[PDB]
RNA sequence: AGCGUUUACUUUGAAAAAAUUAGAGUGUUCAAAGCAGGCCGCCUGGAUACCGCAGCUAGGAAUAAUGGAAUAGGACCGCGG
């Protein structure tokens, strides 16, 4: 079940037994390696690199086209943006709800929700830390949180 | 059942049920015993032999002594191996 | 969340003895689980199994027979001595004549009887009568 | 149905199941090569495209995002890929 | 000779005269670029059931992508050579020691056993590839395992199952089935 | 004689006061006890097990923790030093 809600969600993906390459697909480790080079110096996250891969030039997996995955090529190449593209999101996320209900002061459900996404944060940010992604010192602080983007 | 001399000891051996390998007990009133007959190959005609099938009673109030005695005759190779 | 996989894979080879099915499928399989089922086989309690392999934790499809009771797991996997094999199987087991407890002990996982044989403590995993 | 072959499903069976559900799970999505009206350069679509996918040069747009699959412009014909 | 081994010793006069026959193949066919700085580690000879024979022979892991490439085109040159005898073609893959605590990197996963054996598996049944695998335990303990192939070339490859079966038992031990199965393609 | 990712687990060995308890021998007339006794000077016992946990020691390596290369400051091999 889903972390801070009540749902029983059975929505994802399901790879396929073979791993081969299919024989149609003519993009090289390298001209997809290019291709992801250029499609994250535009500005874009590894999910959104994968999507476009996948969509348009019809690569089924980059772990099989390549040896990699998208951000182990972007971190050897030296392209991967600093925090993470998940705790990214959710702080961007919790600097949205605080926002709106710094105007909106009567907003019961939102003070509710901004505790969930936020603690939702901090069992996240303490995970990388661990893993040596952050600093030991990296804070979430509402104070100055928007100035990370 | 037999003792380290190797004498039968136990005064019965009960009859196991030949879909679910349970046991049929004493007060069982449930259970069957059904004599499906012998076809002489050429003739058509009943030979005077036949395979017997017991059927415990937990099987039968389920509803599958149904598609059990199917699987053991088809098994035995009464019905056509096709159907 | 699937804490203890072992104990899931025993319980529905159990409902599916009681349901009076011919044969069952155990999902996340593991070698604890194939070194159980093995154990079980080895006495003839099920027939045979064969394990369906994806590229994730396996599938096991067991043959059942008719001829097993009741398969059990014990968490925790308490460290059980030699000298506590009598008092453990003693209300576990149903009788001193037949049932068995698989322990995990150095040599592999074996039941007290061949834990007993080569003078061999471990932890129990469960027990199958 | 107390016997069942949990080995060996007939294809309808577990072509029916989720795609989790199934035995070893597969995708239900696939890749189709698709043209345009005019041009000769066929493009690799993905059935549940997500973006949407414009011919080469953005001479016109073939796919369209929806819930499930992408939904093709009329007048455009496909062959899906196969391995 | 083109048959460099990884100790410093000398080819018996067996695998000498396959990559001599490469030697040949190499400055004969269509396929001289490609046999260039492509090399064999060995080559065993291996009596499967029946009374037929198979020749395996040994590529560098590298330079396996590359043999794959010409593979069916040079087994095809081979096997009209040697007369009435199979090859197939295997990456050779060291296999590390599990580290126990009596006795240094930590053991990279691709250099073990379960892993190589997969790698030998899929090596083998090269234009044929894997789509499912069954390990049958047999009542006594003992596994048979069941190799599911694509369905595509079943003809091109059908004719090789006993020798698979033969040759797989010869490295590893491990006994094996080949089916093309009919419910997915 | 030395060296050899740590830890729990398991089996072995050592070290463990007697008395009590379990327990072998022995007609305190039997028994509770007692450590005596037995044979025509001699012959004999006064055993043995049990004693958690922690500490010590030697085998085993299933199970459950924990470590190694990913800014390569990686292992090995050699040459300037």
């Amino acid at each position: 079940g889903r972390m801070h809600a009540p749902g029983k969600g059975l929505s994802q993906s399901a790879l396929p037994y073979r791993r081969s390459v299919p024989t149609w697909l003519k993009l090289t480790s390298d001209d997809v390696k290019e291709q992801i080079y250029k499609l994250a110096k535009k500005g874009l996250t590894p999910s959104q690199i994968g999507v476009i891969l996948r969509d348009s030039h019809g690569v089924a997996q980059v772990r099989f086209v390549t040896g990699n995955k998208i951000l182990r090529i972007l971190k050897s190449k030296g392209l991967a943006p600093d925090l993470p593209e998940d705790l990214y999101h959710l702080i961007k996320k919790a600097v949205a709800v605080r926002k709106h209900l710094e105007r909106n002061r009567k907003d019961k459900d939102a003070k509710f929700r901004l505790i969930l996404i936020e603690s939702r944060i901090h069992r996240l940010a303490r995970y990388y830390k661990t893993k040596r992604v952050l600093p030991p010192n990296w804070k979430y602080e509402s104070s100055t949180a928007s100035a990370l983007v | 059942m037999q003792s380290d001399a190797g004498e039968f000891v136990d005064l019965y051996v009960p009859r196991k049920c030949s879909a679910s390998n349970r046991i049929i007990g004493a007060k069982d009133h449930a259970s069957i015993q059904m004599n499906v007959a012998e076809v002489d190959k050429v003739t058509g005609r009943f030979n005077g032999q036949f395979k017997t099938y017991a059927i415990c009673g937990a099987i039968r109030r389920m509803g599958e002594s149904d598609d059990s005695i199917l699987r053991l005759a088809k098994s035995d190779g009464i019905v056509s191996n096709n159907f | 969340v699937r804490m203890n996989v072992l104990a899931d894979a025993l319980k529905s080879i159990n409902n599916a003895e009681k349901r009076g099915k011919r044969q069952v499928l155990i999902r996340p399989c593991s070698k604890v689980i194939v070194r159980f089922l093995t154990v079980m086989m080895k006495h003839g309690y099920i027939g045979e199994f064969e394990i369906i392999d994806d590229h994730r934790a396996g599938k096991i499809v067991v043959n059942l027979t008719g001829r097993l009771n009741k398969c059990g797991v014990i968490s925790p996997r308490f460290d059980v001595q030699l000298k506590d094999l009598e008092k453990w199987q003693n209300n576990l087991l149903p009788s001193r004549q037949f049932g068995f407890i698989v322990l995990t002990t150095s040599a592999g996982i074996m039941d007290h009887e061949e834990a007993r044989r080569k003078h061999t403590g471990g932890k129990i995993l469960g027990f199958f009568f | 149905p107390l016997a069942k072959d949990l080995l060996h499903p007939s294809p309808e069976e577990e072509k029916r199941k989720h795609k989790k559900k199934r035995l070893v799970q597969s995708p239900n999505s696939y890749f189709m090569d698709v043209k345009c009206p005019g041009c000769y350069k066929i493009t690799t679509v993905f059935s549940h495209a997500q973006t949407v996918v414009l011919c080469v040069g953005c001479s016109t747009v073939l796919c369209q995002p929806t819930g499930g699959k992408a939904r093709l412009t009329e007048g455009c014909s496909f062959r899906r890929k196969q391995h | 000779a083109k048959i460099v081994k990884p100790n410093g010793e000398k080819p018996d006069e067996f695998e000498s005269g396959i990559s001599q026959a490469l030697l040949e193949l190499e400055m004969n066919s269509d396929l001289k670029a490609q046999l260039r700085e492509l090399n064999i580690t060995a080559a065993k000879e291996i009596e499967v059931g029946g009374g037929r024979k198979a020749i395996i022979i040994f590529v560098p892991v590298p330079q396996l992508k590359s043999f794959q490439k010409i593979q069916v085109r040079l087994v095809r040159e081979l096997e009209k050579k040697f007369s009435g005898k199979h090859v197939v073609f295997i990456a050779q893959r060291r296999i590390l020691p599990k580290p126990t605590r009596k006795s240094k990197q930590k053991r990279p996963r691709s250099r073990t056993l379960t892993a190589v054996h997969d790698a030998i598996l899929e090596d083998l049944v090269f234009p044929s590839e894997i789509v499912g695998k069954r390990i049958r335990v047999k009542l006594d303990g003992s596994r048979l395992i069941k190799v599911h192939l694509d369905k595509a070339q079943q003809n091109n490859v059908e004719h090789k199952v006993e020798t698979f079966s033969g040759v797989y038992k010869k490295l590893t031990g491990k006994d094996v089935n080949f089916e093309f199965p009919e419910f997915q393609l």
